[PDB]
RNA sequence: AAACUCCAGUUGACACAAAAUAGACUACGAAAGUGGCUUUAACAUAUCUGAACACACAAUAGCUAAGACCCAAACUGGGAUUAGAUACCCCACUAUGCUUAGCCCUAAACCUCAACAGUUAAAUCAACAAAACUGCUCGCCAGAACACUACGAGCCACAGCUUAAAACUCAAA
C-alpha cells in the first residue's frame, strides 16, 4: 500500500544529510518500495530532548518520504531505521491522502 | 523531564503584583483540572468507584443544566400582574 | 443507575476533627470549589464533629464588615454540598 | 482515469538514477503543512 | 379544489450547523492547527464543550494530537510558544 | 391527541383548526344554548382566563345569566346542598370559554 | 403550498423585506407576495426553468420600481 | 506594549531585562512544599546552589514544621542567605500542594528577593506508578 | 429482593467451610 | 513514636511497570472485557429458534514452572493507641498484580429484562422496577428449610467445580 515515512534525522551538514537520505531511500527500494517523492520540512528544535544511539538531541531535520511498498516491507524497514545512527526517530504511517474524507451533513 | 523549562505552567508578574500572578496560576491549574488530578492521585481510586463517580457527576451536570434551563424559561412570566383585581 | 429519578425524586473524634480541619482549609486554598469562594479568602478556625457523627461544624472566622460577613455566609452555605462531595471523592 | 493519472504521475517518481539529484533538490526546498483555522471556519495560511 | 396543501418537504429547512473544521483535513503534521485545541499552560487537550467541535472532528483532533506528540512533532506538557499568537477558537478564558 | 380530528394541519409547527368543522360544532352548541335559554334554564359561564374575567362577567350580567370566573372552591356542584342550601337549584347548562 | 418554494428562495436571496408586515390588514401584500404573483404569471405565460423565472421576475419587479437588494 | 503573561522564549529575542540580565539568566528559587515540610533552594541559571533553607533546618519540629509560619521563616532565611550572594531577582518554581506553597513565597519576598515569574512543577504522572490505598479512618 | 436468603446462604457456606477444614 | 541519614534539594542519565488531558464521548466485541503510538492480520451467516454435559470461550482470585521487579499489597515483623487492639493510624517487606507455556472454570459473570417477529389498538395497568401486549421457539419453575448440602457420576480440579436429593420439622415462608 501507500505509506509515509516521517524521519527525524541528526542535525548534520549538507553532505552527511544527503548521504543519510540516499541510504534511507536505497533501503526502501531494496525492500521493494517505489518512492514517489521526498519532502524536506526543515531543520527545527525538537519538541523535547530525544536520546538515541547513546546521544542526546535537541535539534533535528524533519523529512517525509512518500512511497508504495508491500506489506512485508514495513516491518523490515522499521528494523533498518532502528540501526541507522543518523536517524533520531523514524515512523512509517499509512499515507493520509489514502484515508477517505467522508462528507458530513453537520451536527444533528 | 525532557521538555524545555519555564514554559509549562509559568506565569509572569506584572508591576510586582506577585499575589495576582499566583492567584492566576491557581485559576489556570484549577481550570485545566490539574489541581483535581493531584488531589485525587494521593490514594488509589478503584476502577468501579471511579466509574460510579464519573457517571454521577455527568448525570448531576445534565440534571442541573436542565433545571436551570427550565427556571430561565419560566422566569419570563415573572413580572407585575397585568390583570390585577380580576 | 437511572440518576434522573433519584435527582428528581473521644480520641477518634479529635483525630477526625483535625483531619477534616486540614482538608477543608486545603480545599478553601484554591478555586477547586468555585472562584467566588476563592476570592473571598475564607479562613477556618476549627472543625467540630457532633458526637453521633450527624454533622460536621466548620467554624469560619468572621470579619469586621457586616455585608461581607453576610455575603461570605451565603457563599459558604451554597458551597457546602460541593465541598462534601469533593472531600469524599478525594478519599480523605 | 485512475490508470491515466497514475501513468502521468509515475513520470515524477524517484528512481535509482535521479536519486542524487532529487535528494539535492529536496535539500534545497522547504514544505509547510502548517495552517490555522479562524472562528468563522476560514483557513489562514502561514 | 386547488387551494388544498400539497405534500412537500419543508422548503424553509435551515441547513444543519457545521463545526469550524467540517470538510477540512486534519493532519498530524499540521501542528499549528492542533495547537489551537490545547491548553497554553499545560498542553492538555480541550473537551468538546470548549472546542465546540463535533464528535468526529474532536476524535480526529485527539488522535492527530497524540500521534504528533509521540512522533516528535508536538510538545506534550505545553503549547509550543510559536503558536501562542494564533486565532483563538476555543471558548475558555483564564482572565490572564 | 383527542383534538387531532379537528385540526386542519400544522403550519410551520403551529396547528390550524379546521373552521369547516368549527362551523357545524358552533351551530350545534349555539342551537342547544338558545333552546336551553328559551326553556328558562340557568346558564353558568366558566373561565379562569383572567384577561377575560371582566368581559365574561359583564356579558353574563347583560344576558341575565350567571358567571364564575374566579377560583373554583371544591364542591360547588357535587356538594352544592351544603354550600348553598338544601334547596339550591344547580345550573341547567355550563359554558366553558376556557376549559 | 407550491409558492412556498419560491418564498424560500426569495427570503434567502433578497432577504427579509425592509418593509414591515401588517397582519391586521386582511389583504396585505408583501414584496415577497408581489414577487410570488409575478413569478406565477411568468410561469403561466412562459416556460418552466426556475432560475430564468427568478431573474425575469426580479427584472420585472425592478422595472415596476420596488427595491430588491441581494 | 501589552504585558505578556506568557514567559519569554529563550530563542526569540525579547527586550525584557532585569538588572540588565535576561529571563534565562535570573536565579531560580525551587520550592518543594510537602505535606509535612517545605524546602527552599536558590540556584543559579547555571545550577550553582546558592542558598538552602527548609522548615526543619530552622528549628521547627514535627507538626509545627508543616505550617505557614514555618514556611515563612524558611523563605525569609533562604532569601537572606541568597542576598548574601548577589541575588535580587528570582524565578519561582513550586512543586507540591503543601501548606507552605504560598507562605514560602511570602517569606522570600519579605527577605528581600524580587519575584518575576511563578512556575508550577508538581509531579502529575500520566498514570505511571500506583498510589497507596485510601485510609480506612 | 430478600437479603435474608443471601445471609442464610452466607451462614450455611461459612458453616460448611469450617466443617471441611475440621475434618 | 519508630524508620532512614549509602539522608534530603537542583541538574543529567535512566523500565519486561501502567497508560493525565481527550472522555461533558457512549464506541467496539458473543460475553468476559476493551480508553498511550505505529504497522500487519482481522471482527461468521443473504430465513429464525436450537445444548449444565457436544465444540469453542469466560473478570478478579487461585495452582504449576521459568523470568522481570518501580509501585501497590493479603500475610509477617516493628511503632503508637486502647480496659484489652496482633483491627483501624505510621514504617518495612512477601505470595500476588506483570511476561512466557500450561491449568483452574468461579462472580451483584446484573439492564437482576432469554432469542427472533409484530403492534400501539384496546380495559393502560395488583404493586414497585423499566409504558402495555401479541405470535413462535428453547431453557427453567411448582410451599419453607434441610441444601451453593449428602450420595452417585464427570472433570488436569484433591479443603475444588458441575449436576443434585431424601429422612426429621413447620404453618407458614
Ligand atoms: S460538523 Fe461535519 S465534520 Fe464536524
Ligand atoms: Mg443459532
Ligand atoms: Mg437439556
Ligand atoms: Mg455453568
Ligand atoms: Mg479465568
Ligand atoms: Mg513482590
Ligand atoms: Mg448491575
Ligand atoms: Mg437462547
Ligand atoms: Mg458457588
Ligand atoms: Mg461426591
Ligand atoms: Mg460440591
Amino acid at each position: 500500500p501507500r505509506y509515509e515515512l516521517a524521519l527525524i534525522l541528526k542535525a548534520m551538514q549538507r553532505p552527511e544529510t544527503a548521504a543519510t537520505l540516499k541510504r534511507t531511500i536505497e533501503a526502501l527500494m531494496d525492500r521493494g518500495a517505489i518512492v514517489r517523492d521526498l519532502e524536506n520540512l526543515g531543520e527545527r528544535a525538537l519538541p523535547y530532548r530525544i536520546s538515541a544511539h547513546s546521544q542526546q538531541h535537541n535539534r533535528g531535520g524533519y523529512f517525509l518520504v512518500d512511497f508504495y511498498a508491500p506489506t512485508a516491507a514495513v516491518e523490515s524497514m522499521v528494523e533498518h531505521l532502528s540501526r541507522d545512527i543518523d536517524v533520531i526517530r523514524g515512523n512509517i504511517v499509512k499515507h493520509p491522502l489514502t484515508q477517505e474524507l467522508k462528507e458530513c451533513e453537520g451536527i444533528v | 523531564a525532557k521538555h524545555l523549562k519555564f514554559i509549562a505552567r509559568t506565569v509572569m508578574v506584572q508591576e510586582g503584583n506577585v499575589e495576582s500572578a499566583y492567584r492566576t496560576l491557581n485559576r489556570i491549574l484549577t481550570m485545566d483540572g490539574l489541581i483535581e488530578d493531584i488531589k485525587h492521585r494521593r490514594y488509589y481510586e478503584k476502577p468501579c468507584r471511579r466509574r460510579q463517580r464519573e457517571s454521577y457527576e455527568r448525570c448531576r451536570r445534565i440534571y442541573n443544566m436542565e433545571m436551570a434551563r427550565k427556571i430561565n424559561f419560566l422566569m419570563r412570566k415573572n413580572r407585575a400582574d397585568p390583570w390585577q383585581g380580576c | 443507575k437511572n440518576w434522573l429519578k433519584k435527582f428528581a425524586s473521644h480520641a477518634r473524634l479529635r483525630a477526625l476533627n483535625g483531619l477534616l480541619y486540614k482538608a477543608l482549609t486545603d480545599l478553601l486554598c484554591t478555586p477547586e470549589v468555585s472562584q467566588e469562594l476563592y476570592d473571598l479568602n475564607v479562613e477556618l478556625s476549627k472543625v467540630s464533629l457532633t458526637p453521633d457523627f450527624s454533622a460536621c461544624r466548620a467554624y469560619w472566622k468572621t470579619t469586621l464588615s457586616a455585608e461581607q460577613n453576610a455575603h461570605m455566609e451565603a457563599v459558604l452555605q451554597r458551597s457546602a454540598a460541593h465541598m462534601r462531595h469533593l472531600l469524599m471523592s478525594q478519599q480523605t | 482515469r485512475e490508470v491515466l493519472q497514475l501513468q502521468e504521475e509515475v513520470k515524477n517518481f524517484i528512481t535509482r538514477e535521479n536519486l542524487e539529484a532529487r535528494v539535492e533538490a529536496a535539500l534545497d526546498s522547504r514544505k509547510n503543512y502548517n495552517w490555522a483555522i479562524t472562528r468563522e471556519g476560514l483557513v489562514v495560511r502561514p | 379544489n386547488e387551494d388544498l396543501p400539497i405534500s412537500m418537504e419543508n422548503p424553509y429547512k435551515e441547513p444543519l450547523k457545521k463545526c469550524i473544521l467540517c470538510g477540512k483535513h486534519v493532519d498530524y503534521k499540521n501542528v499549528q492547527l492542533l495547537s489551537q485545541f490545547v491548553s497554553p499552560f499545560t498542553g492538555c487537550i480541550y473537551g468538546r464543550h470548549i472546542t465546540g467541535l463535533c464528535g468526529k472532528k474532536q476524535k480526529e483532533i485527539t488522535k492527530a494530537i497524540k500521534r504528533a506528540q509521540i512522533m516528535g512533532f508536538m510538545p506534550v506538557t505545553y503549547k509550543d510558544p510559536a503558536y501562542l499568537k494564533d486565532p483563538k477558537v476555543c471558548n475558555i478564558r483564564y482572565r490572564e | 391527541r383527542f383534538m387531532e380530528p379537528y385540526i386542519f394541519g400544522s403550519r410551520l409547527d403551529h396547528d390550524i383548526i379546521d373552521l369547516e368543522q368549527t362551523a357545524t360544532h358552533l351551530q350545534l352548541a349555539l342551537n342547544f344554548t338558545a333552546h336551553m335559554a328559551y326553556r328558562k334554564g340557568i346558564i353558568l359561564f366558566i373561565s379562569r382566563n383572567r384577561q377575560f374575567s371582566y368581559l365574561i362577567e359583564n356579558m353574563a350580567r347583560d344576558c341575565g345569566e350567571y358567571a364564575h370566573t374566579r377560583y373554583f372552591r371544591g364542591g360547588m356542584l357535587t356538594n352544592a346542598r351544603l354550600l348553598f342550601g338544601p334547596t339550591v337549584r344547580l345550573p341547567d347548562l355550563i359554558i366553558f370559554l376556557h376549559t | 403550498y407550491h409558492e412556498d418554494r419560491i418564498r424560500a428562495k426569495f427570503y434567502s436571496v433578497y432577504g427579509s423585506g425592509q418593509r414591515a408586515f401588517d397582519l391586521f390588514n386582511p389583504n396585505f401584500k408583501s414584496t415577497c407576495q408581489r414577487f410570488v404573483e409575478k413569478y406565477t404569471e411568468l410561469q403561466k405565460l412562459g416556460e418552466t426553468d426556475e432560475e430564468k423565472l427568478f431573474v425575469e421576475t426580479g427584472k420585472a419587479l425592478l422595472a415596476e420600481g420596488v427595491i430588491l437588494r441581494r | 506594549t501589552k504585558f505578556s503573561i506568557y514567559p519569554p522564549i529563550p530563542g526569540e529575542e525579547s527586550s525584557l531585562r532585569w538588572a540588565g540580565k535576561k529571563f534565562e539568566e535570573i536565579p531560580i528559587a525551587h520550592i518543594k512544599a510537602s505535606h509535612n515540610n517545605t524546602q527552599i533552594q536558590v540556584v543559579s541559571a547555571s545550577n550553582e546552589p546558592l542558598a538552602f533553607a527548609s522548615c526543619g533546618t530552622e528549628g521547627f519540629r514535627n507538626a509545627k514544621k508543616g505550617t505557614g509560619i514555618a514556611a515563612q521563616t524558611a523563605g525569609i532565611a533562604a532569601a537572606a542567605r541568597a542576598k548574601q550572594k548577589g541575588v535580587i531577582h528570582i524565578r519561582v518554581v513550586v512543586k507540591g500542594l503543601g501548606p507552605g506553597r504560598l507562605s514560602a513565597m511570602h517569606g522570600l519576598i519579605m527577605g528581600g528577593l524580587e519575584v518575576i515569574s511563578i512556575t508550577d512543577n508538581t509531579p502529575i504522572p500520566h498514570n505511571g506508578c500506583r498510589p497507596r490505598k485510601a485510609r480506612k479512618l | 429482593k430478600n437479603v435474608l436468603k443471601i445471609r442464610r446462604r452466607k451462614m450455611n457456606h461459612h458453616k460448611y467451610r469450617k466443617l471441611v477444614k475440621k475434618t
